């Protein structure tokens, strides 16, 4: 189950940090 | 080509972003999510985040585009710090619960424990940085 959710949050964070 | 189980899982993830349940993630919805995680992306950065994954160029992420997207060190560290709120080096069930709650997902303690268990490798019942990295890599 929510390892996708835990991953999705982390990935979306990583995305935001990328374009700093 | 994912499994039925996994798609259902990602559908659950996608629903955290689609606040109005209309099957589309807008910039405003992504912004809400990001601020609930302690971030403050600009209008332009939010468009950019959407643009990287947007297949039909319609302004928004639908469910297929969400999945495709789910295909650095400092990025992973910065994300770990979001969850590890007391900075002790371990993401606790309580810390995961807090983050999920602020995302608008009120989980039972059992559901919070299962999410930790999935990421926990050493079996101490918490997620350390290395386990967190593995989860992502
Ligand atoms: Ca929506
Ligand atoms: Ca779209
Ligand atoms: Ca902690
Ligand atoms: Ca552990």
């Amino acid at each position: 189950k929510k390892k996708a959710t835990f991953r999705a949050i982390t990935s979306t964070l990583a995305s935001s940090f990328k374009r700093r | 080509q994912l499994t039925e189980e996994q798609i259902a899982e990602f559908k659950e993830a996608f629903s955290l972003f689609d606040k109005d349940g209309d099957g589309t993630i807008t910039t405003k919805e992504l912004g809400t999510v990001m601020r609930s995680l302690g971030q403050n992306p600009t209008e332009a950065e939010l468009q950019d985040m959407i643009n990287e994954v947007d297949a039909d160029g319609n302004g928004t992420i639908d469910f297929p585009e969400f999945l495709t997207m789910m295909a650095s060190e400092e990025e992973i560290r910065e994300a770990f710090r979001v969850f590890d709120k007391d900075g002790n080096g371990y993401i606790s069930a309580a810390e995961l619960r807090h983050v999920m709650t602020n995302l608008g997902e009120k989980l039972t303690d059992e559901e919070v424990d299962e999410m930790i268990r999935e990421a926990d490798i050493d079996g101490d019942g918490q997620v350390n940085y290395e386990e967190f990295v593995q989860m992502m890599t």
